[PDB]
C-alpha cells in the first residue's frame, strides 16, 4: 500500500524495444485482458509524451485454454538496478521433489513508483499497421520485472511466515512470479499439502531433482571391434583427454596399423584391454576441480540427437561441465523440432533456476530467423533466458550419444 | 456561440541537461520582412500566435521563401523523443474491400491542435525590423508548429482520442488515420454512408475541425505514397526506368529501389545481377558497365513491366495461399492469393552471404520470410504450396543438425523441383572400398601435397602449388572420389573438410567444394569417417604427403 522508490542504473535511459508483429487472435486476447486490468485499475493507457515501449504477447500455459498476458521484461530488468541478497537454497535441489506455483497475481496489489512507471510501457499492436496501437503502461507491480519479486520479499515472507513456522523440512524458494516448494513427502501428500499452501495464500507441475542428475562418459563393450568402432572410440577418448587427465590412446590407435577395411574385426590385445579399463577407471570418477562462480554467467549447450532425443551441457568454463543431461520427453511435438527445442529450453532453464537460481544464457542450434520467428507459439513459461545461434554442426554430437 | 470542446495538451520536455534554443536571427530584405509582418500579424489574429516581451531568452531563426519557414532544427534537436506511429505503412493488400470510400482531408490541421503552454517559450522568435532601428518583434507559438519534431505524434494522438467515440459508436463503418487525412469505409447503401460522412465531420466540427464542405475533393483512383488505389483492386503507380549509356552508382542504387518497389505486385522480377555492381559503394560518381546477364535481366524487367497488373483486396472469409518458386542462382519469388490467377501482392527473397549453402535451406528462409510479412499484413499464416516433396522435406529436416521447421504446406508440381542432392551413409559399407586420405602444405612457399591409400593396395599422391592445408585436405578426399567405385568408405583427420560436408551444401564459392558435390551426387553410398590425426593412428599417413 506504499510504494518504495525505484531507480534505474547511471547512464541508462529507458527502454525502447521494437514490439515485433502478432497473429489476431493473440492481439484480440491482449485486447480483452488489458481492456479488464484497464477496468482494474492495473495499468493506464499512455499519450506520445512516452517513447519507452517493451515486447508483449500472449501465451498458454499447461492445462489451460485461457489467455495469458506475457511482457519480455528482458531490457528493462538489464536497464533496472541491482536489487539487494538472499543465498540461494543449495537444499532445494537435493530435496526429494520440487513444486512450482505461479503467485503472479498477487503483485498486482501492491502499488508501482509513480516516477518509474513510465518505463513499464508497452504496445498492443494492430494488424497491418491500420490504427495506432493501444499504449499502456502499469501501476501496479508487473510480472515479469526482476523488481516486482525484490519489494514483494518482505510481504512474501510475512505470508509464509506460519507455514515456514509449521513444516521447518519444506524448502520455500521464490524467482519471478514464481515460488518453487521442495519436501520430501509422498505424492498424494505433497499434493495435498500443496492445496493447503495455495489455500494458505488464498485467504491471504510435479517435479523430482532426485530422479535428475549429472551423467559421465561411457565407452562401448564389446567382444569383437571392427576398424571402425576402434577408430570412433580414440576418437572420443581423444575428445575426453580435454576434461580427464590421464586418458591414453597410444595402444588403441596401435591397433590401426596399416590400412585395412573399416568393416574389418581387429581383435584386442591385452595392453590395448588394459589401457582400455585404465581409461574407464577415470572416466567413473568425477571431474577435477569444478567450482561454480556466481560472478560467471552459465552458458548452455544443446544438441539435436534426433528421434525427438535432445542432449544437454551447462558449464561455466568450457570441458568443466557442471550440470548435464538428456531432454527426450514426447509430449505432442512428434512433427514439429521447434517445439521440442523450446520445450527443451524451457525445462533446462526451470533445472537452472532450481540449482543455481539464476538462467542460463543458451547456445540454440537452430537459424535465427527459424527461431526467431516460431518459439513464441510453444512458450508457456513467465521468464524468458538470453540465447545466441549456432550455425556451424558441432562433432561432439554422438560424443554425447 | 456554440461552444466547442477543448483538446488537453500533451506534456513536453526537453532532453535532460539541455536548455532552450537560443540562434542568432538572419537578415532579412526589406520585402520579406514586410511579408513576415502580414503573415505573423495574420495568424496573431488568429491566435496561432502571440506576442511576448523582452524576458524570453530563447529564439529561433525564421526565413521567407509569400510564406514564412521557422528551422526548428536545433530545438528539434533539444525536444524530446517521441512515440513514432508511422513505423511501417499499411500495405494495399491487407485492405478489406468497401462498397464505399470517402476522404475527409484536415484542413486546419496542426494549428487546430494546442501546444502546452510551459514549452510555448521555447518555440519563441523574432523578425527583424526595417533597418533594425526597432527591437525585432516578437512572437511564440500557442498551437503546434510545423516542422516540429513533436507535432506529428501529439496531432495522430489528439485525433485518435477525439475520435475514438464514434467509432465506437459506429461499428459498422470503418476510419483510418494518416497524417492530414482520414479515409472512411463502409458497406452500407451510399446515401447512409454520405449521412454517417456527415455525422462524422459534424462530430469532428465539434471540436472546431472543419473538413471540405463541397464535394470532396479527391475520388477514386487514390493516388497514395506509391500506390495508385482503385475500388475493386490496388496496384502501384507507373514506374520509372532511366535509360543512359553511362551509369553512377547511385543510378544503381535509384534502379535497383525502384525495382524492389515494382516487384510487390509485378511477378518475375529479378534484382541481382544489378546488384552486384554495388559493392564498394560509398562512391556516388562512377562509370558501371553492364554484363550480358545484367543486360538481359533488365532486358526482361522492361518485358515484365510492360503491361499493367493489378493486386486485389483482403477477403477474410477466404483461405491465404502463398506459393514459391525457385528462379536460380540464389533466387526464389513467390505469390500471395486467395483466388488462383489473382495476386493479393507478389515478392521475392535473394539468399544470404555465406560460403556454401543448399536450396532447402534457401526454401526454407523464403517461408519464413513470407510468413512474417504475412503476419504483419493479414495477422496469420498463409497455406503454402511448395517446389519440394514431402518426402525430401521429411529426410531433410528428420537427418538435419540443427532444428527446423515449416508451417502448413502441400506440394505443387512446377519445376525446378528442390531436392537432395546425396545424402552420406550413418554407417561403414560393406564390400566397398576404404580410401584413407590426406593432405598437407608448407606454410612458407604454399607447396603441399594430396592423398590417398587404400586397403586394396591402390595409392596415390599429387603434388601441388600455391595451395594451404584445408585445399589439400579438400584435394584429397575429391581424389579419393574420382578414382572410387560407386561406392566407398573415406577417412580423413580433416575437422574442416568434414563440417563443410556435414552442412550438406548442393552449391559453393569454392571450386574444389563444387567438384566433390558432383563426385558425391554420382556416387550411390559414401561413408565419410573422421580420426584425430598424428595419433599414430593406423592407415592415415601425415608421413606421406609432409614430404
Ligand atoms: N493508414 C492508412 C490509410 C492510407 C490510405 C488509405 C486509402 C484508402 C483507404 O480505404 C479504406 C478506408 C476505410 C476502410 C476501408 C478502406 O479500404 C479498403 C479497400 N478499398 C480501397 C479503396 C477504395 O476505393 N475502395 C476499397 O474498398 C484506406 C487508407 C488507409
Amino acid at each position: 500500500i506504499e510504494t518504495v522508490p525505484v531507480k534505474l542504473k547511471p547512464g541508462m535511459d529507458g527502454p525502447k524495444v521494437k514490439q515485433w508483429p502478432l497473429t489476431e487472435e493473440k492481439i484480440k486476447a491482449l485486447v480483452e485482458i488489458c481492456t479488464e486490468m484497464e477496468k482494474e485499475g492495473k495499468i493506464s493507457k499512455i499519450g506520445p509524451e512516452n517513447p519507452y515501449n517493451t515486447p508483449v504477447f500472449a501465451i498458454k500455459k499447461k492445462d489451460s485454454t485461457k489467455w495469458r498476458k506475457l511482457v519480455d521484461f528482458r531490457e528493462l530488468n538489464k536497464r533496472t538496478q541491482d536489487f539487494w541478497g538472499i543465498p540461494h537454497p543449495a537444499g532445494l535441489k537435493k530435496k526429494k521433489s520440487v513444486t512450482v506455483l505461479d503467485v503472479g497475481d498477487a503483485y498486482f496489489s501492491v502499488p508501482l513508483d509513480e516516477d518509474f512507471r513510465k518505463y513499464t510501457a508497452f504496445t498492443i499492436p494492430s494488424i497491418n499497421n491500420e490504427t495506432p496501437g493501444i499504449r499502456y503502461q502499469y501501476n501496479v507491480l508487473p510480472q515479469g520485472w526482476k523488481g516486482s519479486p525484490a519489494i514483494f520479499q518482505s510481504s512474501m515472507t510475512k505470508i509464509l511466515e506460519p507455514f515456514k513456522k509449521q513444516n521447518p523440512d519444506i524448502v520455500i524458494y521464490q524467482y519471478m512470479d514464481d515460488l518453487y516448494v521442495g519436501s520430501d513427502l509422498e505424492i498424494g501428500q505433497h499434493r495435498t499439502k500443496i492445496e493447503e499452501l495455495r489455500q494458505h495464500l488464498l485467504r491471504w507441475y510435479e517435479l523430482h531433482p532426485d530422479k535428475w542428475t549429472v551423467q559421465p562418459i561411457v565407452l562401448p563393450e564389446k567382444d569383437s571391434w571392427t576398424v571402425n568402432d576402434i577408430q570412433k572410440l580414440v576418437g572420443k577418448l581423444n575428445w575426453a583427454s580435454q576434461i580427464y587427465p590421464g586418458i591414453k590412446v597410444r595402444q588403441l590407435s596401435k591397433l590401426l596399423r596399416g590400412t585395412k577395411a573399416l568393416t574389418e574385426v581387429i581383435p584386442l590385445t591385452e595392453e590395448a584391454e588394459l589401457e582400455l579399463a585404465e581409461n574407464r577407471e577415470i572416466l567413473k570418477e568425477p571431474v577435477h576441480g569444478v567450482y561454480y562462480d556466481p560472478s560467471k554467467d552459465l552458458i548452455a549447450e544443446i544438441q539435436k540427437q534426433g528421434q525427438g532425443q535432445w542432449t544437454y551441457q551447462i558449464y561455466q568454463e568450457p570441458f568443466k561441465n557442471l550440470k548435464t543431461g538428456k531432454y527426450a520427453r514426447m509430449r505432442g511435438a512428434h512433427t514439429n523440432d521447434v517445439k521440442q527445442l523450446t520445450e527443451a529450453v524451457q525445462k533446462i532453464t526451470t533445472e537452472s533456476i532450481v540449482i543455481w537460481g539464476k538462467t542460463p544464457k543458451f547456445k540454440l542450434p537452430i537459424q535465427k530467423e527459424t527461431w526467431e520467428t516460431w518459439w513464441t507459439e510453444y512458450w508457456q513459461a513467465t521468464w524468458i533466458p538470453e540465447w545466441e545461434f549456432v550455425n556451424t554442426p558441432p562433432l561432439v554430437k554422438l560424443w554425447y550419444q | 456561440m456554440v461552444p466547442i470542446s477543448p483538446i488537453e495538451t500533451v506534456p513536453v520536455k526537453l532532453k535532460p541537461g539541455m536548455d532552450g534554443p537560443k540562434v542568432k536571427q538572419w537578415p532579412l530584405t526589406e520585402e520579406k520582412i514586410k511579408a513576415l509582418v502580414e503573415i505573423c500579424t495574420e495568424m496573431e489574429k488568429e491566435g496561432k500566435i502571440s506576442k511576448i516581451g523582452p524576458e524570453n531568452p530563447y529564439n529561433t531563426p525564421v526565413f521567407a521563401i509569400w510564406r514564412k519557414l521557422v528551422d526548428f532544427r536545433e530545438l528539434n534537436k533539444r525536444t524530446q523523443d517521441f512515440w513514432e506511429v508511422q513505423l511501417g505503412i499499411p500495405h494495399p493488400a491487407g485492405l478489406k474491400k468497401k462498397k464505399s470510400v470517402t476522404v475527409l482531408d484536415v484542413g486546419d490541421a496542426y494549428f487546430s491542435v494546442p501546444l502546452d503552454e510551459d514549452f510555448r517559450k521555447y518555440t519563441a522568435f523574432t523578425i527583424p525590423s526595417i533597418n533594425n532601428e526597432t527591437p525585432g518583434i516578437r512572437y511564440q507559438y500557442n498551437v503546434l508548429p510545423q516542422g516540429w519534431k513533436g507535432s506529428p505524434a501529439i496531432f495522430q494522438s489528439s485525433m485518435t482520442k477525439i475520435l475514438e467515440p464514434f467509432a465506437a459508436q459506429n461499428p459498422d463503418i470503418v476510419i483510418y488515420q494518416y497524417m492530414d487525412d482520414l479515409y472512411v469505409g463502409s458497406d452500407l447503401e451510399i446515401g447512409q454512408h454520405r449521412t454517417k460522412i456527415e455525422e462524422l465531420r459534424q462530430h469532428l466540427l465539434r471540436w472546431g475541425l472543419t473538413t471540405p464542405d463541397k464535394k470532396h475533393q479527391k475520388e477514386p483512383p487514390f493516388l497514395w505514397m506509391g500506390y495508385e488505389l482503385h475500388p475493386d483492386k490496388w496496384t502501384v503507380q507507373p514506374i520509372v526506368l532511366p535509360e543512359k549509356d553511362s551509369w553512377t552508382v547511385n543510378d544503381i542504387q535509384k534502379l535497383v529501389g525502384k525495382l524492389n518497389w515494382a516487384s510487390q505486385i509485378y511477378p518475375g522480377i529479378k534484382v541481382r545481377q544489378l546488384s552486384k555492381l554495388l559493392r564498394g559503394t560509398k562512391a556516388l560518381t562512377e562509370v558501371i558497365p553492364l554484363t550480358e546477364e545484367a543486360e538481359l535481366e533488365l532486358a526482361e524487367n522492361r518485358e515484365i513491366l510492360k503491361e499493367p497488373v493489378h493486386g486485389v483486396y483482403y477477403d477474410p472469409s477466404k483461405d491465404l495461399i502463398a506459393e514459391i518458386q525457385k528462379q536460380g542462382q540464389g533466387q526464389w519469388t513467390y505469390q500471395i492469393y486467395q483466388e488462383p490467377f489473382k495476386n493479393l501482392k507478389t515478392g521475392k527473397y535473394a539468399r544470404m552471404r555465406g560460403a556454401h549453402t543448399n536450396d532447402v535451406k534457401q526454401l526454407t528462409e523464403a517461408v519464413q520470410k513470407i510468413t512474417t510479412e504475412s503476419i504483419v499484413i493479414w495477422g496469420k499464416t498463409p497455406k503454402f504450396k511448395l517446389p519440394i516433396q514431402k518426402e525430401t522435406w521429411e529426410t531433410w529436416w528428420t537427418e538435419y543438425w540443427q532444428a527446423t521447421w515449416i508451417p502448413e504446406w502441400e506440394f505443387v508440381n512446377t519445376p525446378p523441383l528442390v531436392k537432395l542432392w546425396y545424402q552420406l551413409e550413418k554407417e561403414p559399407i560393406v564390400g566397398a572400398e576404404t580410401f584413407y586420405v590426406d593432405g598437407a602444405a608448407n606454410r612458407e612457399t604454399k607447396l603441399g601435397k594430396a592423398g590417398y591409400v587404400t586397403n586394396k593396395g591402390r595409392q596415390k599422391v599429387v603434388p601441388l602449388t600455391n595451395t594451404t592445408n584445408q585445399k589439400t585436405e579438400l584435394q584429397a578426399i575429391y581424389l579419393a572420389l574420382q578414382d572410387s567405385g560407386l561406392e566407398v568408405n573415406i577417412v580423413t583427420d580433416s575437422q574442416y573438410a568434414l563440417g563443410i560436408i556435414q552442412a550438406q551444401p548442393d552449391k559453393s564459392e569454392s571450386e574444389l567444394v563444387n567438384q566433390i558435390i558432383e563426385q558425391l551426387i554420382k556416387k550411390e553410398k559414401v561413408y565419410l569417417a573422421w580420426v584425430p590425426a598424428h595419433k599414430g593412428i593406423g592407415g592415415n599417413e601425415q608421413v606421406d604427403k609432409l614430404v
